[PDB]
């Protein structure tokens, strides 16, 4: 995250820290839904232009935590992966469209004050909320600048930005599985998901009935925090039909 | 799960955090 | 640069 904030203790209860065994290492952010199933996206787990295709095997889910480095004892909760599911649409290749994943634990995770899954939109919160100028808080424990590494989990609120402006900020070709956010030039304030902080959530609180909601996952942008361009979101309501197919047939 | 999106040490105690307010005041 | 995690979980 560039230019965010320390999280306060208990504030981002679902965030999970997706961690690489064997170099043992911050793999990307993700977050906890149930207490079996964790969402990120596609790109942390394969990604063939940068030869990256993990498997179960190769990872642990680390939820619960606030510092980046340190082994939190008796606070957080690591897990061992049962299986991976990637969108079968998802596009590498292109432009990252449908950047998403599901990750199925194999035993449940305990909830605490320190872990406790978010919400997944329903199509009346999606299109209540997802309206530019709204805003969104994403975290996650990624670099603090384009060019370095947090002690604690960050965080940064950032406005849902106008979809013209979206996509006359960046040559890639967008779609309507994506949202981008961060602000302009003009608004002076700045902030941006960066490096690491892949596949984290974006969420927001509902006015209507103070629950907080997963809107976006953390998925790609051109620089981090570069002045006139933006952080691009996976769309989770669009994809959400994908998510109860896989979690209404796989257990 | 339904417990969803609730998080103990702060809507559960009802406790606010320190920037949950710039959120709702941009829902507008 | 990460503390060690316990041997288990693996
Ligand atoms: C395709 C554009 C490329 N610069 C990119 O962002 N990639 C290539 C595949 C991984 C992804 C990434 O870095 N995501 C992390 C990220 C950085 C900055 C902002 C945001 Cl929202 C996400
Ligand atoms: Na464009
Ligand atoms: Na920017």
């Amino acid at each position: 995250i560039v230019e965010g904030s320390d999280a306060e203790i208990g504030m981002s209860p679902w965030q999970v820290m997706l961690f690489r065994k064997s170099p043992q290492e911050l793999l990307c952010g993700a977050s906890l839904i149930s207490d079996r199933w964790v969402l990120t996206a596609a790109h942390c787990l394969l990604y063939p232009p940068w030869d990256k295709n993990f498997t179960e095997n190769d990872l642990l889910v680390r939820i619960g935590k606030h510092s980046r480095t340190r082994y939190e004892r008796n606070i957080e909760k690591i897990s061992m992966l049962e299986k991976i599911y990637i969108h079968p649409r998802y596009n590498w290749r292109e432009n990252l469209d449908r950047d998403i994943a599901l990750m199925k634990l194999k035993k449940p995770v305990a909830f605490s004050d320190y872990i406790h899954p978010v919400c997944l939109p329903d199509r009346e919160t999606a299109a209540s909320l997802l309206q530019a100028g709204y805003k969104g808080r994403v975290t996650g424990w990624g670099n603090l600048k384009e060019t370095g590494q947090p002690s604690v989990l960050q965080v940064v609120n950032l406005p849902i930005v106008e979809r013209p402006v979206c996509k006359d900020s960046t040559r890639i070709r967008i779609t309507d599985n994506m949202f981008c956010a961060g602000y302009k030039p003009d608004e002076g304030k700045r902030g941006d998901a960066c490096e690491g902080d892949s596949g984290g959530p974006f969420v927001m609180k509902s006015p209507f009935n103070n629950r907080w909601y997963q809107m976006g996952i953390v998925s790609w942008g051109e620089g981090c925090d570069r002045d006139g361009k933006y952080g691009f979101y996976t769309h989770v309501f669009r994809l959400k039909k994908w998510i109860q197919k896989v979690i209404d047939q796989f257990g | 799960e339904a417990d969803c999106g609730l998080r103990p040490l702060f809507e559960k105690k009802s406790l606010e955090d320190k920037t949950e307010r710039e959120l709702l005041e941009s829902y507008i | 640069d990460f503390e060690e995690i316990p041997e288990e979980y693996l």
